[PDB]
């Protein structure tokens, strides 16, 4: 029978700050052992300071971006422009995952944004669309390496909370160094989307590409 | 330009996806008392274990009329099948015979099929809901 | 008389040669206020005068967003505007979605037509009731489209529909050569429309209640104003 | 030039020679023929109350309801034909409740109202391209009041032509014209919630036949906090001896 | 007729599968009527055998399976000041931190509680349903659903899809006036069963010691659930009573 | 009325529905049935619309069985009476496959009258033109007369009449009939109703249809012309 | 009329729907009903036509029709429709029990009833229901008495005491006369006396053309014989 | 009698004369549409279409009375204009149907036929009505140059040379005139210069009016359908005017 | 006048007639045109009046005579539009025919099937009857040489020779008498020329006019083919 799945195994990082969110990804896409493209970005801006993520089979998550995407234009069509809350756009996201319960998508998802009180929020979630606010969380490949770095570095040991923007930058691109010194699939590229009150900020940085 | 029917298989369920059985206390849910089933027959297990000339069989003239007409849309034009589709929507539309199940002749007569026969036509075959006024009620729409 | 024997449906023709009820549909159009479109080489621009039921109430919205790169303006039948706009906003979704492509103007004009045509010779509906003027920004550059709901649509520098929408549409005629060349200047062309819909006044005055603007350009994504984005325009 | 019969006032789907469709006003004579009903907003909350006409002493006075509950920010009242307005009501909660559901969030008033009006359109073209559902326009106006975070307290008026505005004040039903009339009058920003109820009891009191009492009138209202209430008889019967009084 | 003709007119839309009404509302072409939907719609593989290629290719690397509901242990008892629920809170450890302290408990409104157990997604995606269903009813009858109702609900809904491959285990409690304190445990199996006392997840052999009266105190309740669930290892606790369910913690 | 019998789903402004009205007047056209219920059976006679002596009168135009109990006599249009007819008998079969059990005679008389009902409520269709009397047995009420009529109303009685003759031959049998009558005295009475309300100047057997449904069990007979004219002979007419 | 009452999705210039209005005097031509409820129990009243001497009366149907064993029901108007609208109650009230475990309460049985007879009003091919109806019955695990009307347009109503049909009129005005809201017969034979002197006003020949049905809580559903309503005919006419 | 009472209220219904009269009264409504005409020379097709002057508010170059449904087909029409766009939006789908099916240009006839075809299939029911327009179209192909009339009923006929709307009768008898005069044949250019001239008789009352000229030839645009272009239009009118 | 329902639909009048029917019979004669066909030994032929007045038509355009299929030929007498409808219906059954059975469909078979397709039209409200008379002609592999005609009404029947129009009284009588002298069904030819010459002149001496070369058409049905003929085959035939 045919196979409607693959793999393009890539790795992502979302963190709330006290009024930010980081959602970072490497921007490496490859095939069993083949590098596809060194620059194929996993992290997109879906309007109204939220930032999505998809990681595992490329297709289902570019097909779920989109559909988000659609969703979020004619929300605003609908309900005068109204800005679309971080939380309902979590109940959106595991409506769309869980619409597809016997035939699911390939993915994991992270969304990160503003809650309604200016703090930073991350959502994160399962395939089938069920979903939690987290601090921090690392998918992929190289999870089990990134999430070490950031507990030995950060308490959840200089608090969190008190962190500023550049710092957990600073934290995202060593862990993700780190990580691309041990594992194969993460190398090439690393891109970080930043979310505060004023927008969206795009960082980019070069990683190791053997 | 299908042969064998194609495309028979369902793509999305839902527990209301049979409008006419909907329960009234519960709009989402299907009405198993009206359905008059056995009442222990879930839509998912309608999702395997089928035959597979079922399909085949039950969707066969359905798919050579869809190429009688592609046909005739390709070599005569687009106004030939309107015409045979508008016959046959008049004639089926306008018959309305709640205690016979049995094919009109004009129908036979659209259907080139006056002196055939298949087992559809020798083999043409409760407490709650078959009467009249079901069928009344399924034909307007109320 | 006789014309009351023929004037039953849409698939009727009277002895003469006439189809009364696209005429009915055609002139509910006066009923409605009006509304006023221009353009020049680099923007468009919509001006639509509202109107209230009573003091207790709000005016009704005339101008409508159909894309970002794309709007219009209604007069006549409401059911039947709210209709063409959502099925306009349905064409643009589906021509984003599916080529990454912005909706031509052109093409937006020739769905609206095709879908127009139909329920002026089949039975069981009726004609649409509602005149549109769509504005949009595209490869071509600006554009302005007049639709009438007998199935129309014309293209034009300028027009206007409504009642009493003559003395605008005379104005926009007469001073053709002036708005035709404001190009990369917004307020101009602003105060230009402003003018041609209150020569369409009667006993009247522009207000910040009932006055609504729209604009559409070359970096200009379509935008409305309403209340006091228009007080430096009265 | 001969008199003769005029029969363009028939189809729901048949223009007058000057674009009117006669079937659509007379819904709205229909509509007319309701009892009456008032909605006052103000920046404390919004206030409906409707009139109960009863033909019989026997009739349940307990049981007319032309106050309902959409949902805990949203009530209605309504006026004219009533299996018309069941059905309504019926799509506008499982509009508000889908709402809920899909994105976890109460649903805007003017999105309800819009989704009413768009329901009303189905005699005709749906709001989406949908085919016909009903023969007929609805026999029954709206009157629709809600509070939420984008717009504070909102009343808006709905009616079978598939338009709905946005009122500081409104009245329907019988007594409409000489209670909207009043209300052209007698309405300001700076009203209280006391102030709005005395007001649509008096302006009731003013339109009825009747003389008013609990037991014939009705009131509810609509604040952030509390959510939407209708008031029981002593309340209301208190509100009325104090207008008495005041008068 | 002309509709005839449209359908006879003309490839690339019939190649996009848009042609058909379902594929333009999931993608939201023509608006947004997917998320308005009081009946979810769930897509199936348009092949013979939708149930084995579920199984297959949910039983086989990376972070994208399905997330398993705790199998800790829960317990539910009625007596006559109501309903006691207690919940070994323990929650896991994996790649991420904690914002807050993790629910086992759906809240399905202010009157209901149900148990996660099997599969998380389905039990919150349907609890969440569930309480949709209730709200409406309560708008409709002018009155405050029965736990029977809402059970037999949920029975029915997981029923219609059996064997589809969902797996949940839920407990309704709820207390209503004419029914007193009720619990009932619905499974993806489709059983319904009214109860006293149930104990469900690993350790239910020894949490199930419940020193049970039907004239214990609120307090005397507490403390014996909390007894329970530490006998079967913090303790999540609720009591439900006819106004609501009361949250502890401890 | 002329503007509100066009059409069998139009009210009138009275509240009266012209098309039904019209199929009950259509029965006084039909040839006279009279049903009798004897304390030890019952007794379907009817007088044939014959008006040629070439019709075959061996080969039933008025008497029909629908099951080894239950019997019917027709007054109305047949080929509507035969469609109903043959409903019943599958109504009937269809109850002894799903119950093991003979349907009762009141069920089956309540889902004609139903079929019938639901024929004056869809405008596509047009009211049945036929009444019916109904002679059964039952292990719940014993023997049963019923009649239904092109309405959709049904009513049981004891003696009963419908077509041409309907008041003449009603007032006769309240005249002469007993609680305590016997079948033989049923059928003496049924046969002088006839002949006293015969338009025709004699009431030969090839103008008569007879039927018996009594106990040695429970049988029906179907009378044959010869046991006509015997039963003639005896009676004195 | 004057061309405005030949379809049911035609409004009036003054906004009427007339055949709803005929529909209505279709109703008004049955027999007459009677629905009054007391402190503890609800009685229906029916009229019935004088039976033929050759008419049986062993098998003939009621007036007052059980839906369920709490709910009962009874109609003016024409008798053959409401044989269907039976039938699909009782189907209605087996299938909510079959799918909430709970059974129907007297509210939702008469919207589904009015829903109905609403929905064969929608459609200028078929024909609406020439029926008025009287539920009566006592919610489940409830002692509150609930008597409710429901007409062919699909309105209902809850009343206290209520009439349909012939001479309903004079019904009405002798209930509004005899009854009183705040103080109503406590007990089941004050109700059943009440019930019959409102039937005695427009009843010709007397106790064998009245049919008298008594509901209580805890599904008690009582037909009462011609010898009961013979001894309340004879003491009403003696206190006469 | 042009009206047929008591059976003109519905379509296809025929008379006790056996007559539509509803097909008659949308070729009433044609009659009163402008004036077009069509002329067949030696190897092409020329139309030739008279406007009203609109106001200047009008964008020049996006208003064009004269329709192309195929890089080979011309065609104008007089009556209803949503008519007459619908019936050219059909023909373009023919056109583009039968090149796709059978990697050639459709022929003028089996394009003929299947407008016709669809045309006729409006007079065969109450649920629709006829088309309220009288189209003549043309163009070249494989076997020369072809030109065509349709009817309300759905009637076709290949002309020699063919007129519409209300100065139709002028315009018929100078298309007579020219023919007679012209047994062995005529050129493109010569058709166009003609073409004017007809236009401008049949207009004349309010004198003010534009003309459009299009052409299809095998010498001239290579079997192509293209409008007139200054230098050869203005040669026209000056003709016609002279 | 039909005076009532009749004057739209195919329905009974009081005097049991379709008058719709019979004003499609009187719309089979609205172009003025005569069509001829006669029988040879192998061959069939059919002739029919061409009348062009108008000189900026196309002749070559002009023709009321299609070719169904390989053998068979048909005639049409009325409108254009139904004539072009009634020639793609046959074809597409002739073809079906051959398609379903495995032999080439018999003329009197196929004139069967479009019989049927009018007595649809006859007894359908909402279908009209299309106002043409058809007349198929062919040579059969089995009958030889035959013509059958089919009309409005539903009804068929094959004829050794036939005409048709407003003028088919004077043709039909001198084959009548012709046959008479002939004391035979067919004409006693072995060429279709001899039998093309023979229909030709008894066409004009039928109409009593002189034909050219432009004012008639011509068919020609072999066992092989059916044929039209052209212009200069026409002039041929009539130089003689």
């Amino acid at each position: 029978q045919f196979n409607p799945y693959g793999d393009n195994g890539g790795t992502i990082l979302g963190i709330a700050g006290e009024d930010f969110a980081v959602l970072a990804g490497d921007t490496r896409n490859i095939t069993d052992y083949s590098i596809n493209s060194r620059y194929e970005p996993k992290v997109f801006d879906c309007g109204d300071n939220i930032v999505m993520s998809a990681n595992g089979f490329a297709a289902d998550g570019d097909a779920l971006v989109k559909r988000f995407k659609n969703s979020v234009k004619w929300y605003h069509f609908d309900h005068n422009d109204k800005k679309l809350s971080i939380n309902s756009a979590a109940r959106n996201i595991q409506h769309l995952l869980y619409g597809k319960r016997f035939f699911p998508y390939y993915v994991h998802t992270i969304i990160a944004g503003l809650d309604e009180d200016g703090k930073g929020a991350v959502y994160s979630f399962d395939p089938v669309g069920s979903y939690e606010r987290e601090q921090c969380r690392a998918g992929g490949a190289a999870a089990s390496l990134i999430m070490p770095f950031l507990d030995n570095q950060v308490n959840f040991k200089k608090p969190l909370k008190y962190l500023s923007v550049e710092e957990v930058i600073k934290l995202v691109r060593d862990s993700f160094t780190s990580a691309t010194e041990r594992h194969i699939q993460v190398g090439d590229g690393l891109e970080i989307l930043i979310v505060t009150k004023d927008g969206v900020r795009k960082e980019f940085y070069e990683l190791k590409r053997d | 330009m299908n042969i064998v029917p194609q495309d028979t298989f369902k793509s999305q369920v839902s527990t209301d996806q049979d409008k006419s059985v909907l329960s009234s206390a519960v709009p989402s849910l299907p009405d198993t008392l009206r359905q008059q089933e056995g009442g222990a027959v879930p839509l998912s297990t309608q999702l395997n274990d089928r035959h597979p000339l079922e399909s085949t069989l039950k969707n066969w003239e359905t798919t050579q009329r869809q190429r009688q007409m592609e046909q005739y849309r390709q070599i005569f034009g687009i106004a030939e099948p309107m015409k045979r589709t508008m016959e046959m929507e008049i004639v089926n539309r306008t018959d309305f015979n709640p205690l016979s199940t049995n094919g009109s002749i004009h129908r036979d007569i659209l259907l080139n099929k006056e002196c055939s026969i298949d087992w559809e036509d020798v083999y043409p075959g409760t407490m709650v809901g078959d009467d009249v006024h079901s069928k009344i009620e399924k034909q307007l729409g109320i | 008389m006789f014309r009351n024997n023929y004037d039953g449906d849409t698939v009727t023709f009277s002895p003469t040669g006439r189809l009364f009820q696209v005429e009915y549909a055609l002139e509910a159009i006066k009923q409605g206020s009006v509304t006023v479109g221009l353009r020049s080489n680099t923007h468009a621009v919509l001006v639509a005068l509202k109107r209230n039921a009573d003091e207790l109430s709000s005016y009704q919205k005339k101008i409508i967003k159909c894309d970002e790169h794309m709007g219009l303006s209604l007069a006549g039948l409401a059911p039947d505007a709210r209709v063409l706009s959502n099925y306009l906003r349905q064409q643009c979704n589906y021509s984003s979605l599916v080529f990454n492509r912005k909706l031509a103007v052109e093409r937006a004009g020739h769905l609206l037509c095709d879908k127009a045509q139909k329920n002026t010779q089949s039975y069981g509906g009726r004609p649409y009731g509602v005149g549109l003027l769509i504005i949009g920004y595209d490869k071509s550059g600006a554009h302005l489209l007049e639709f009438q709901p007998s199935g129309n649509v014309t293209e034009l520098y300028g027009t206007a529909i409504g009642a009493r929408s003559q003395g605008a549409k005379t104005y926009l005629e007469r001073t053709l050569d002036t708005f035709i060349k404001i190009d990369g200047n917004p307020d101009e062309l602003i105060k230009a429309g402003v003018e041609a819909i209150s020569q369409s006044l009667r006993d009247e005055s522009l207000t910040v209640d009932n006055l609504s603007i729209a604009i559409v350009g070359k970096d200009t994504p379509f935008t409305i104003y309403d209340g006091e984005a228009v007080a430096k325009y009265i | 030039m001969f008199l003769t019969r005029s029969e363009y006032d028939r189809g729901v789907s048949t223009f007058s020679p000057e674009g009117r469709l006669f079937q659509v006003e007379y819904s709205l004579e229909a509509i007319k023929l309701g009892s009456t009903a008032i909605g006052i907003a103000t920046k404390e909350g919004v206030v409906l109350g409707v009139e109960k006409r009863a033909t019989s002493p026997l009739l349940e006075s307990d049981s007319i309801e032309k106050i309902v509950e959409i949902d805990r920010h949203i009530g209605c009242a309504m006026s004219g034909l009533t299996a018309d307005a069941r059905s309504m009501i019926e799509h506008a909660r499982t509009a508000a409740v889908t709402h809920n559901l899909y994105y976890d969030e109460d649903i805007n008033v003017e999105s309800l109202t819009q989704s009413v009006c768009d329901l009303a359109l189905r005699f005709g073209e749906g709001a989406s391209g949908e085919e016909r559902l009903m023969s007929r326009p609805f026999g029954v106006a709206l009157l629709i009041a809600g509070h939420d975070a984008d717009d504070g307290y909102q009343l808006f008026h709905a009616e079978p032509s598939g338009t709905f505005y946005r009122y500081n004040a409104k009245a329907i039903g019988s007594g409409s014209e000489g209670a909207q009339a009043e209300l052209l009058n007698e309405w300001h920003s700076s009203l209280t919630l006391k102030e709005a109820e005395l007001l649509v009891l008096k302006i009731l009191k003013q339109v009825m036949e009747e003389k008013l009492d609990e037991n014939n009138a009705q009131l509810s209202c609509i604040t952030k906090q509390d959510g939407f209430k209708i008031y029981d008889n002593e309340k209301t019967a208190e509100l009325i001896k104090e207008l008495k009084e005041k008068e | 007729m002309q509709a005839i003709a449209d359908s006879f007119s003309v490839r690339l839309v019939k190649e996009l599968q848009y042609d058909n009404e379902q594929n333009l509302e999931s993608d939201f072409v023509t608006g947004a009527s997917q998320f308005q939907r009081l009946a979810p719609s769930l897509t199936v593989p348009p092949i013979a055998s939708p149930q084995q290629f579920l199984r297959a290719h949910t039983d086989d690397n990376p972070d994208c399976k399905i997330k398993i509901a705790h199998g800790t242990t829960t317990l539910a008892f009625r007596f006559q000041g109501g309903i006691i629920v207690a919940v070994d809170s323990r929650a896991t450890a994996g790649n991420w931190v904690a914002s807050q302290t993790v629910k086992k408990v759906i809240e399905i409104n202010p009157f209901l509680l149900g148990t996660m157990a099997g599969g998380a997604a389905d039990c919150q995606f349907w609890e969440t349903w569930l309480g949709s269903q209730c709200r409406l009813h309560e708008l409709r009858e002018k009155e405050r659903i029965s736990v029977a109702a809402a059970s037999k609900i949920l029975s029915n809904l997981v029923y219609q899809y059996k064997g589809a491959g969902l797996s949940m285990g839920t407990m309704i409690c709820g207390y209503t006036r004419k029914e007193g304190p009720t619990i009932y445990y619905v499974d993806s199996d489709g059983t319904r069963l009214k109860g006293d006392i149930f104990c469900v997840g690993s350790g239910q052999t020894f949490a199930y010691g419940v020193n049970y009266k039907w004239d214990l105190s609120v307090e005397d309740a507490l403390y014996l659930g909390k007894r329970s669930i530490l006998a079967a290892a913090s303790v999540n606790l609720y009591h439900v009573t006819e106004d609501g369910w009361i949250y502890h913690g401890n | 009325s002329r503007r509100y019998d066009s059409r069998t789903t139009i009210f009138s402004p009275e509240g009266r529905l012209y098309q039904v009205e019209y199929a009950l007047e259509s029965i006084s056209h039909a040839g006279t049935a009279i049903g009798i219920m004897a304390s030890d059976g019952i007794v379907l006679a009817a007088e044939r619309k014959v008006t040629s002596t070439l019709l075959e009168q061996d080969t039933t135009e008025k008497l029909y069985k629908l099951n080894d109990k239950i019997a019917v006599a027709v007054a109305g249009l047949t080929a509507d009476a035969e469609i109903l007819i043959n409903t019943a008998r599958i109504h009937a079969q269809n109850y002894l496959k799903t119950y093991n059990e003979d349907i009762p005679v009141e069920i089956l008389v309540r889902r004609l009258s139903d079929i019938k009902q639901g024929y004056t409520q869809h405008g596509g269709l047009r009211p049945f033109g036929v009444s019916f009397i109904y002679a059964g047995y039952d292990d719940r009420y014993g023997y049963q007369l019923y009649t239904s009529n092109p309405s959709g109303n049904y009513t049981g009685w004891k003696a009963i009449s419908v077509g041409a003759n309907t008041s003449a031959a009603q007032t006769l049998l309240q005249m002469d009939y007993k609680d305590d009558m016997k079948v033989d005295d049923a059928i003496e009475l049924a046969l002088k109703t006839l002949s006293k309300t015969t338009d025709s100047s004699a009431l030969t057997y090839d103008r008569l249809e007879f039927a018996t449904i009594r106990k040695g069990e429970v049988y029906q007979k179907i009378f044959k012309p010869q046991e006509i004219k015997d039963i003639l002979v005896k009676t004195g007419i | 009329m004057s061309g405005y009452d030949r379809a049911l999705s035609i409004f009036s210039p003054d906004g009427h729907i007339f055949q709803v209005e005929y529909a209505l005097e279709a109703v008004k031509r049955g027999t007459c009903a009677v629905g009054v409820k007391g402190k503890n129990c609800v009685v229906l009243g029916c009229e019935r036509r004088s039976t033929l001497k050759l008419q049986d009366t062993r098998i003939t149907p009621s007036k007052v029709s059980k839906i369920d064993s709490h709910v009962v029901l009874s109609f003016s108007g024409l008798n053959a429709d409401s044989r269907i609208l039976i039938e699909k109650a009782r189907v209605e009230a087996q299938s909510h029990r079959l799918t909430l475990e709970d059974p129907v309460t007297v509210e939702y049985l008469t919207r589904y009833v009015a829903g109905v007879q609403q929905r064969y009003t929608q459609s200028g091919g078929v024909r609406p229901f020439g029926v008025s109806t009287l539920i009566a019955g006592f919610d489940p695990r409830d002692d509150e008495p609930k008597l409710y009307q429901t007409e062919p347009s699909g309105i209902y109503s809850s009343w206290s005491a209520q009439t349909i049909g012939r001479n309903s009129k004079t019904v009405r005005e002798f209930l509004e006369k005899n009854y009183d809201r705040k103080e109503p017969p406590a007990t089941v034979e004050e109700c059943v006396k009440l019930t019959v002197r409102s039937l005695l006003e427009v009843v010709q020949t007397g106790a064998k053309n009245i049919e008298i049905t008594v509901v209580k809580p805890d599904s008690d559903i009582v037909a009462l014989s011609s010898e009961e309503i013979n001894q309340y005919v004879t003491q009403i006419e003696q206190e006469k | 009698t042009s009206i047929g009472t008591g059976y003109d209220l519905s379509n296809s219904v025929f008379s006790p004369d056996g007559r539509n009269f509803q097909v008659e009264y949308a070729v009433k409504a044609v009659e009163n549409g402008t004036t077009s005409i069509g002329i067949k020379c030696n190897d092409g097709v020329v139309f030739a279409v008279e406007k009203l002057i609109t106001s200047k508010l009008l964008v020049p170059q996006k208003n064009v009375k004269i329709q192309v449904v195929d890089r080979h087909i011309g065609c104008v029409y007089s009556g209803l204009i949503p008519d007459g766009r619908h019936l050219v939006n059909r023909g373009r789908e023919e056109a583009a149907s039968f090149k796709k099916l059978y990697k050639t240009p459709i022929p003028i006839p089996a394009f003929a036929d299947r407008l016709g075809q669809y045309v006729q299939a409006h007079t065969l029911y109450n649920s629709v009505r006829p088309f309220g327009v009288s189209t003549i179209f043309g163009g070249v192909d494989k076997n020369g140059a072809h030109l065509y009339m349709l009817e309300p009923s759905g009637s076709y006929w290949g002309y020699k040379g063919a007129a519409t709307g209300k100065g139709r009768q002028s315009a018929k008898a100078e298309l007579e005139k020219l023919v007679d005069h012209h047994p062995e044949g005529l050129s493109a250019r010569e058709a166009v210069k003609q073409a004017a001239k007809i236009i401008y008789l049949a207009h004349e009352k309010e004198k003010d009016f534009e003309l459009e000229i299009s052409w299809c030839s095998l010498s001239e645009t290579n079997g192509l359908h293209k409008f007139v272009k200054g230098d050869l239009l203005q040669e026209a009118i000056d003709f016609a005017q002279k | 006048s039909a005076a009532g329902y009749d004057r739209h639909i195919t329905i009974f009048s009081p005097e049991g007639r379709l008058y719709q029917v019979e004003y499609a019979f009187k719309a089979t004669n609205q172009t003025n045109i005569n069509s001829l066909a006669v029988r040879g030994k192998d061959c069939t032929v059919v002739i029919s009046q061409k009348k062009v007045p108008d000189k900026l038509l196309d002749p070559t355009t002009v023709s009321y005579i299609f070719c169904i299929s390989r053998t068979i030929g048909m005639v049409v007498n009325g409108p254009i539009p139904d004539a072009r409808n009634a020639a793609l219906r046959a074809k597409a059954e002739a073809a079906e025919f051959r398609y379903k059975y495995g032999y080439d469909m018999p003329c009197d078979v196929l004139a069967k099937r479009m019989a049927n397709l009018s007595q649809i039209y006859t007894q359908r409200a909402y279908m009209r009857p299309l106002g043409v008379i058809l007349t198929f002609v062919s040579v059969d592999e089995e009958l030889g040489p035959s013509i059958y005609k089919t009309d409005p009404a539903g009804y068929y029947v094959g004829y050794k020779a036939t005409a048709t129009g407003p003028k088919q009284q004077e043709i039909t009588t001198n084959l009548e008498n012709h046959f008479k002298k002939s004391k035979i069904d067919h004409i006693n030819e072995e060429s279709w020329e001899k039998v093309v010459e023979f229909a030709i002149t008894h066409m004009i001496d039928a109409l009593g006019t002189e034909f050219s070369k432009n004012d008639l058409e011509v068919g020609v049905a072999t066992k092989d083919k059916f044929f039209t003929l052209s212009a200069e085959n026409i002039e041929e035939r009539l130089v003689a």
